[PDB]
């Protein structure tokens, strides 16, 4: 099969254009600029963010998990994308941490 | 601020095809996932389908037997709903809605969205 | 006939907590998230609750939402004349690959 | 718990700087430019790609899945990032499809 | 064909701290995930830890009791391994390795990688 | 003592298929991917196999890899004098949160 009914964890994708602050590749909190100019034309800084809808879609944790043997929950993974960030007075072009998916994490039961 | 402006109310003959418009007044039309829900006078809500203009990926209800043809144009910022072969039972208030949240966006899953902001509505009457 | 089972009418006195029920199966509520809609007479529906409990901006703290298995409930505290409207159910059905709605609940205030 | 032993699906993150061709936001195959200049300073176009290590990490499908009730496999989700492209003529700063995570998809058993 | 150049072989006294270098000849140092594996003369391989220079996120083996301090500098494109409080048993050939593939990069998982391309090695001898 | 169990020594005639075994647990091999390393006398180890079966560029088709449950095997076809080296195991131990190696297998050719 290819087309599934649902994933183990439910995702929520939102196009974000109102970004003001973000955590950089290292961990430093950087100021995000709303616009980016590509020599001749200007573009509004848009970011595709996908996060977890709920940490426990099922009482046991993730959907379709062997509950009697596994401790599970839904966590949000990250991606690193270049963004026009303002550092004090000068504009920089460096990677920033962004929510990109909702995955399930396992742990053995006692 | 962002409001969904629909087409004017129409009265059509059985067997015809009605095309209902849904223009997003403001901006960021491609961001949302335009939905379509109909409501017969003094009856419940019936989901028809939807389309994401940025991906041009659509979804329709199996109950309609492929009569609904949901289309979208980013340039004009308008989403259209065409219901071919009109029946007396199709006499309903046709609403269009938007959602900034797109659930289950996966190549192996059918992507869906809620109905956050609703349109004013378009009354379609089928005289018999 | 509607997929989601909702009571036809509900009556309550002003300034009182009231509940509206929702019924389904594993195909919808059991493995998804319930959303509530407020439809005033001669008005378009309005998103009241989303993701079982969450409420969007503008919606007061008076409106509550809770989900338990294949069933969901809406809670309206501190009732008023303005609340008098038709309340609908809404969730994604994985097997039908379509968004399913409830019958509708007529809220009447004296 | 927070720190898990392993996810339901195993991921593999690779920093890609040798991108020549990519699928755009609509589906059109576009030519990706190797460098991007900020009017004076130049930057090599780097993309953070995370894909599936294997579709079936476990014989049944994904790890820790209720095999007797669910049909599962690991699929690669996508993200959309702005990249300096060229549609045969000149510069185009538009969104492109990129591998971003490895998730598990479920299906009911007969 | 990028190669990993290590620091020269050293002879140290017990209790001291030895810092071994790992310079990447070529480029794309931040792309890789620099690993550290030691090997005692005529013995098996023992994993110590690793660091990703682009994220500055490190991981070390619990068996070492926090003696290993893996550091990295992107500007010099060199990775460092500092083993504090040296013992006679620590007498081994210290290797550094690289990997472009980063597995389990999740905030709820301990990120890891393989040893695709290995360094020449650095013989650290402990006197007694 | 090594976490991953490997035979101490293996002997074979030139131009013959030979196998080296690896014994792990549910914590490592069973729920992870096995990698093989070639260590020539007075030389640094070299990546031979990765992700159970895959082999990097430069490594000939003569080297094979297979994994079945908590056990993996390495296959060297068309044996030669140059192959005479120590072969090691390698995978990720989820419980120990560290990369675990095998004992080492001395390949001897007459």
């Amino acid at each position: 099969f290819h087309r599934g009914e649902f994933s183990v964890c439910d995702s929520v994708s939102v196009w974000v254009g109102d970004k003001t602050t973000a955590t950089d590749i290292k961990g430093k909190e950087v100021m995000v600029l709303g616009e980016v100019n590509i020599n001749n034309s200007v573009f509004k800084q848009y970011f595709f963010e996908t996060k977890c809808r709920d940490p426990n879609p099922v009482d046991s944790g993730c959907r379709g998990i062997d509950s009697k043997h596994w401790n599970s929950y839904c966590t949000t993974t990250h991606t690193f994308v270049k963004a026009l960030t303002m550092d004090g007075k000068q504009a920089a072009w460096r990677f920033i941490r962004i929510d990109t998916a909702c995955v399930c994490v396992l742990s053995r039961k006692a | 601020q962002v409001q969904l402006v629909q087409s004017g109310a129409e009265v059509k003959k059985p067997g015809s095809s009605v095309k209902v418009s849904c223009k997003a007044s403001g901006g960021t039309f491609s961001t949302y996932g335009i939905s379509w829900v109909r409501q017969a006078p003094g009856q419940g809500l019936e989901w028809m389908g939807g389309i994401i203009p940025i991906f041009d990926t659509g979804n329709s209800a199996q109950s309609f037997q492929g009569r609904v043809t949901i289309t979208a144009d980013e340039s004009t910022s308008t989403a259209y709903m065409e219901l071919s072969s009109l029946r007396s039972e199709d006499t309903a208030v046709y609403y269009c809605a938007r959602s900034s949240r797109i659930y289950d966006l996966n190549p192996s899953l059918t992507a869906y969205y809620d109905m956050d902001v609703w349109g004013q509505g378009t009354m379609v009457t089928v005289s018999s | 006939q509607s997929v989601l089972t909702q009571p036809p009418s509900v009556s309550a006195a002003p300034g009182q907590k009231v509940t509206i029920s929702c019924s389904g199966s594993s195909s919808n509520i059991g493995n998804n998230y319930v959303s509530w809609y407020q439809q005033l007479p001669g008005t378009a529906p309005k998103l009241l609750i989303y993701d079982n409990n969450k409420r969007p901006s503008g919606i007061p703290d008076r409106f509550s939402g809770s989900k338990s298995g294949t069933s969901a409930t809406l809670g309206i505290t501190g009732l008023q004349t303005g609340d008098e409207a038709d309340y609908y159910c809404g969730t994604w059905d994985s097997s039908l690959s379509a968004w399913v709605f409830g019958g509708g609940t007529k809220l009447t205030v004296l």
